[PDB]
């Protein structure tokens, strides 16, 4: 209630320090948790050496950056990421192999995976900009054919979601646990599973309030998405030459 | 950030809670599983016999899934007036607002009256469901594979039509999964096809060629409840609905 | 000292919930109380059924809205409301009868009134706008003929008043108790009282600091005044046909 | 939001409080009621007799109010030099800074010297005050109503001029109100006229037509204090003042 | 965290009340103390009447005001004040004698001086202005000939200093104790000391971040420097006619 | 506002502290006074005799100050290769990062070998230092004042070259000040010249005109440590440095 800015700026930085990667937020995160915390399931269907690599897999790594402008209508999708595929496809979109990033080197060598997720969607918007976005997670997007009529902010507001206001420039934390029909997702081509490899559903960022401003205001803003794999477990140690690149999309 | 409340501007007072009708009607309508255990029409069909059938041939087949079949409006000449007029029931309307399920189902099949023949019903939990197309009641017209034939090892039951022409059965959960999908299924892989329906129910008659002539164009209706131990485990919002009394009237 | 705005805006709403009408303020009210709290006086001059109607008379109801622009000089009155007359005249200025508002239906049927008042003067000004108004209450304005030389912000600053700054966009609460020569105000034409019916004095909102801004700033702002009758008492139950409309002014 | 202090930037030290002159002069000038109980001139007039008066006729009349009369500057030829030069006294200057009063007043009337006649003074709390006009000392010139006549039931007192030509009386508060107005009164209603002054004081002589010739053009002065139990009950700020040594001098 | 501005502005004034002079700051001061607090040294080299005048010497008095504009480069000095000389030279720059200010009348009559200092450097910059200044104190500037290569913000950042940000409009407090080769500074021409009279070093305010703004922003801002002599001691009472005016510079 | 930290974003873990090499090398390099007590070259000169000298004449003179002399690069023909190539030592590089000093110094003077003559060394703390110019080793070429002459009352010591041609002495702090300046001195006043160096060391030979011919062009080197009780008392940042392997090579 009594402001006194100095050379530092009178703020309070919140830190997310996860395995030598530190994320900083000026604002408070707007969290939303779709499902409760999952259990480890190496008991029921694995006899191979099952081990996470928490020093290299529970790190933060950007998977998407995009430009939200004022030339977007009311109900318009900005991002639609199939996150376990989107990590590998964001690496392959930077034109290299998957063995050059320490986050994804167990995906090259193992066969199956189960772990929870942490998604940070950070906007960099001016204080005078006005707008609002959704951060809605949907489990198993491709297994529903009527999802093309579902992708709208009217339907995504009904399930739980994270709101991002362009004025406050706040942040969206997304605790995504593993919830799938099968208790493991294969990383490569595996028997009677040829398509939809390592797909758990779509994080899709759409617009509620389009970006509004004055006549000479800053036209665009930037949105960056980071991901974390914290409660992982990798099973089925295999050859890396069996692995193939992801579908481009 | 969905059910939050920044500032609740209550201008009201305390309203007397009836306990979801338990005060007035002696029953609480809060548990939605109590609503879903009321039976609702899974489907109806008219029996049609094209080729000469043996005793082993199944009369019709259908996958058993809780979110309701592909909505059979019928032919343009003769539409099924239940699914055309009042589009869909309560149970799939609830199941549209979820993603995953796990549990049993309850099927009550009502056969025609003037037939007398002894009826067998098998449940095969082997048939994977390939796409939302052909997720419907299928009239078995020919026998090429082991689909048309009454097989040995499945869970079967025979209803005596002379005693009673209705069968009441419970389909168990036999998939090797954590859940199954509870939407209009889109087939991506082969393993995802194993995890749509519980199984595949085949109903067949033991009639010969002479007694099957009295069975043609007779109606068979199938009803289903939700069973118990039946859990929906992921909240998904509802799709665009359609208002029923906005549908056009058959003007003359 | 540590700001963290979210989708809500990082505020703290103050509520005035008075008989199913709720008023919200972002800012803190600047109160001013001219006289201490009055006593009920049904003992000394009434034998009729004396009863307030606190469910319908202690509600909030707007009596004036006006537009304060930058085209106003230093010492210029914006509002001058004879509040017990101004409630009825604000209803009659909306071209209907007095029996259509639940706040004033005992005034149609009773003869006399005594009660305290609560006045909320709410401005809706931008943060970049610069200006300041007075909210001065004066008991029995019409009974002083030299008040035409009195109406100025120099004289009204000497008695207690409420200041409204256009920058902070604050709010003026005015606890006005009943202070009059006679302990009751008649609602209609009553013996040896023909003019000045139900007049207790003028709430007059004048300008101290005229509205200043840049060359392209928002030119005007709006001011709304709400009233509450909390400690009322109505006596002299009479016919409603004896009542006549107020003087227009 | 009037007597507030956001930030007091005191560069001073502690100053020794004298107690409003009680340390130096043996008396504290803090209680303003002590100042207002000092007498101050209510007015003055020259007695003028137009028509032949009876014993019952009142010589002059005036309403009794604490905020001072309509300020009689006098004629343009012969102005009353007290109200012209130093405009107004202390007591109405204090009473201008308030709205309401309740309480008594004290009047001291000084009569001329060479007159001997016995003087009656009545207080009539019946006369409503109709406007700030004719709120002044009124020479009774004719008797139409019961105004000119010495009436029966009022509070009266007779001063013997042969003993002492000054009367000292206390006018009580007799209005049926909570307060009365303490400004320049503007008459709106008829009931508001009952609540301006306390009453109406009428002073009359018992002289006949022969002894009244020595009374013409003799001065009568009226002084008033504020009494006790006299309370001002609403703070109103002051009106525009006028500076007295800025008034022009009678140059020759 | 919950703002509620009123007619006062929702602030918190910090006060420096030092011998009937009061300084007000909205912001928090950024202090920097070069050396620890010195000792009094009248024991070792004085037998004359040694007395401070804390009622008139521990007051605040402005010694420099200047205009920091946007037309200044990166490394550019704005002020360079030899503070004990700069007090007297700031008085003499206003074209009068030294006996007209109560702060410096013991300097007219005494010979030597030792005392600590308090320097307040107050900027008046807009919130939308962007820039940053140093407030670096250097002991005995003139006794180093390679200081012309030293005067830069790269070198002055290495010793301790006070930072002034134009955005926060903060304030620089400078507690400067007496640190010199000799324990006293002569106020006038004294034996074998003819030049550099009463010089202890340079407070030099330079620019780190030049003043940046929009195309139509406020071009300049003002900086005022105040000084205080708190732990003084004056010795060597002498005639005032022996004193001469300071070097102009 | 110099060593502040707004937000420390540590992505590291705990690193094992070696104690400034005490774990590895058995010695802690934390105390910088331990480094500064290592000897370092104050200067070097070739002895040159212009005029005929007496026994009393001093051979050379130099002020004794801890921040190192004016850096003698030498002549353009024959440069002193130590001060030309690797510009300056450790001790003045440390002393550049401070403003004031107080304490003693330690001087070790190494004389040529084939000389035998008995050498006197005086310390005169009387010579004020007038500017950074002539703050260097000065060859005494003539005797006008009492500068060239071996004086009586100063702290002196005589080294026997026949026993050992090196002298090891401690120059004490004898200024009447709190500190002295520790930069390149700029002479402003006369009293500031008394407070630059500790004193002024004069070294002289007792040789006659015949034995002084073997002393011409022989090198004398002067080394100095920092002593003890030697305190630097004001932090000043460093000036612009120069990188040594960026200096040009003597190409052929």
């Amino acid at each position: 209630d009594n402001p006194n800015p100095g050379p530092d700026g009178e703020g309070e930085v919140e830190l997310e320090k996860d395995s030598n990667v530190v994320l900083t937020t000026q604002r408070d995160p707007s969290t939303s948790i779709p499902a409760p915390v999952s259990v480890k399931w190496s008991r029921w269907t694995s006899n191979d050496v099952v081990d996470d690599y928490a020093t290299i897999t529970s790190r933060w790594y950007q998977i998407a950056e995009f430009v939200w402008s004022k030339d977007d209508p009311f109900d318009k999708e900005l991002a639609r990421l199939i996150l376990p595929r989107a990590l590998l496809s964001s690496i392959e979109a930077n034109s290299d192999a998957i063995c050059d990033v320490p986050n994804t080197i167990p995906f090259k060598v193992h066969a199956y995976w189960r772990g929870d997720m942490e998604v940070r969607v950070q906007i960099n918007s001016n204080k005078f900009q006005v707008g609002q976005l959704q951060a809605t997670w949907y489990y198993s997007d491709h297994e529903n054919l009527n999802i093309s009529s579902k992708r709208s902010v009217y339907g995504f507001s009904q399930m739980d979601h994270a709101l991002i206001s362009a004025s406050a420039s706040n942040e969206a934390k997304l605790v995504i646990p593993f919830k799938h029909v099968y208790p493991f997702l294969p990383t490569r081509i595996v028997p009677d599973w040829t398509t939809g490899i390592l797909d758990m559903g779509a994080l899709n960022i759409r617009v509620i309030a389009p970006l509004r401003m004055s006549a000479t205001g800053p036209t665009t803003c930037n949105v960056v998405v980071f991901i974390k794999l914290n409660n992982s477990e990798f099973t089925g140690t295999s050859s890396g030459k069996f692995y193939a690149s992801q579908i481009r999309a | 950030e969905e059910s939050r409340n920044t500032t609740v501007l209550d201008t009201t007072t305390t309203l007397q809670s009836s306990g979801f009708g338990r005060a007035f009607f002696g029953e609480a309508f809060n548990d939605l599983k109590t609503l879903m255990r009321r039976y609702q029409l899974y489907g109806q069909l008219l029996l049609s016999v094209t080729t000469d059938k043996d005793i082993d041939h199944c009369m019709f087949t259908f996958p058993c899934l809780p979110q309701g079949l592909a909505l059979d409006i019928g032919s343009a000449g003769s539409p099924h007036e239940i699914f055309n007029r009042c589009r869909d029931g309560i149970i799939p309307l609830i199941a549209s607002g979820y993603r995953f399920y796990r549990g049993d189902l309850r099927y009550k099949i009502v056969f025609p009256s003037n037939v007398n023949s002894n009826i067998w019903v098998q449940h095969r939990p082997d048939r994977r469901l390939e796409g939302w197309s052909a997720a419907k009641i299928v009239n078995c017209d020919a026998v090429s594979t082991g689909q048309g034939v009454y097989n040995h090892g499945y869970a079967s039951h025979i209803q005596i039509t002379r005693v009673n022409n209705v069968i009441e059965l419970e389909v168990p959960f036999y998939n090797a999964t954590c859940y199954n999908y509870l939407q209009a299924f889109n087939a991506s892989s082969a393993a995802s096809s194993y995890a749509v329906s519980l199984g595949e129910i085949s109903v067949g008659f033991q009639a010969t060629s002479d007694d099957i002539a009295s069975i043609v164009n007779k109606p068979v209706t199938i009803y289903y409840s939700i069973g118990d131990g039946m859990q929906f485990s992921q909240w998904v919002g509802y799709q665009p609905m359609m208002i029923l009394d906005q549908l056009p009237a058959p003007v003359v």
